[PDB]
């Protein structure tokens, strides 16, 4: 067989160990769960000092608590846009679960609060920025370096999987890189406690699994399916389906073709072919052995995955350090006030929050 | 080349969520 007994022994015992730290990683995560933390800052204990990012709804702003020195990212959501925008359960939801897990590669939720207007979310600030401009920047990435985050994806889907999580939107975008070069998913405004399945149409394009866009009831293999995106991207610079307008990604990601550079690897096109797989009874990680294809491939032989876990291995690529509270890595946008209504907005609606 | 389509597609730049 491919395995000895003394190899085959340290992998069941490794994979059982696995099992042993989910059971308890899902017992913490439902007391967090089911009693959430709420209120555990305010606005004036922060220092206001450069908006790193304005969307639809909000604002992620990077802030410094003024007793400690400490900076943090403060998202700031308003909350009568956040009814207009019919995303009051996209936002508790996403709060929710911030304040219930617990994974190195899983941005921490450092403080909440509300006021009169606005919704506060206080997390951790990841100074390298996302990785999508570093890998627009250098092209594409080493195998190996796409492979020390792929690790780091594996595992934090493996971890969110057992709790019924499913994420649904991966992309480089969404992965912020920290200060020793390992990974922070921070967005979990897809994300769905899912036993079985869902229905809802949601993602970004390029990153789409092919039962999502037929319309399909779908499961946690669509994460699956995105990480196979995401580590294409990584490797290649480009994703493995992108054309003019997205019905046409469509159509080249329901086909059951993908095509890969030459430098691409036997070890790498195998993986890719099997997470990329359009049929749901072949693809790697809603098989029989589920995350173990995933992590016993040999694209994967060489990973450590309890060195990426305790963060021992050392990074393929450290962002620069130009100070704790640099934005070097950020993009700039116009300072707008952060208002404060003398009367209380939605409480009714954010009660939970 | 790949690349080059790539670069025509307009699609280089961050992606927005459906
Ligand atoms: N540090 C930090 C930190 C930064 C962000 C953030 C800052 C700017 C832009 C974005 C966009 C948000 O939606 C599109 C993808 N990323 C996110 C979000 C959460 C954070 N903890």
């Amino acid at each position: 067989g491919h395995m000895g007994n003394a190899a085959a022994a340290k992998k069941g015992s490794e994979q059982e160990s696995v099992k042993e730290f989910l059971a308890k990683a899902k017992e913490e995560f439902l007391k967090k769960w089911e009693s959430p933390s709420q209120n555990t800052a305010q606005l004036d204990h922060f220092d206001r000092i450069k908006t790193l990012g304005t969307g639809s709804f909000g604002r992620v702003m990077l802030v410094k608590h003024k007793e400690t020195g400490n900076h943090y990212a403060m998202k700031i959501l308003d909350k009568q846009k956040v009814v207009k925008l019919k995303q009051i359960e996209h936002t508790l939801n996403e709060k929710r679960i911030l304040q219930a897990v617990n994974f190195p590669f899983l941005v921490k939720l450092e403080f909440s609060f509300k006021d009169n207007s606005n919704l506060y979310m206080v997390m951790e600030y990841v100074p390298g920025g996302e990785m999508f401009s570093h890998l627009r920047r250098i092209g594409r990435f080493s195998e190996p370096h796409a492979r020390f985050y792929a690790a780091q994806i594996v595992l934090t889907f493996e971890y969110l999987h057992s709790l019924d999580l499913i994420y649904r939107d991966l992309k480089p975008e969404n992965l912020l890189i920290d200060q020793q070069g390992y990974i922070q998913v921070t967005d979990f405004g897809f994300a769905k406690r899912v036993k079985g399945r869902t229905w809802t149409l949601c993602g970004t394009p390029e990153y789409l699994a092919p039962e999502i866009i037929l319309s399909k009831g779908y499961n946690k293999a669509v994460d699956w399916w995105a990480l196979g995106v995401l580590i294409y991207e990584m490797a290649a610079g480009y994703p493995p389906f992108f054309a003019d307008q997205p019905i046409q990604i469509y159509e080249k990601i329901v086909s059951g073709k993908v095509r890969f550079p030459s430098h691409f690897s036997s070890d790498l096109k195998d993986l890719l072919r099997n997470l990329l797989q359009v049929d749901l009874t072949k693809r790697f990680g809603n098989l029989k052995n589920g995350v173990n294809d995933i992590k016993n491939h040999k694209w994967f032989a060489t990973t450590d995955w309890i060195a990426i876990y305790q963060r021992k291995v050392e990074a393929p690529f450290i962002p620069k350090f130009k100070g704790p509270g640099d934005t070097s890595n950020f993009d700039d946008y116009e300072e707008e006030e952060i208002r404060v209504s003398i009367n209380e907005k939605c409480g009714k609606e954010f009660t939970e929050f | 080349t790949t690349y080059a389509d790539f670069i025509a597609s307009g699609r280089t730049g961050r992606r927005n969520a459906i």
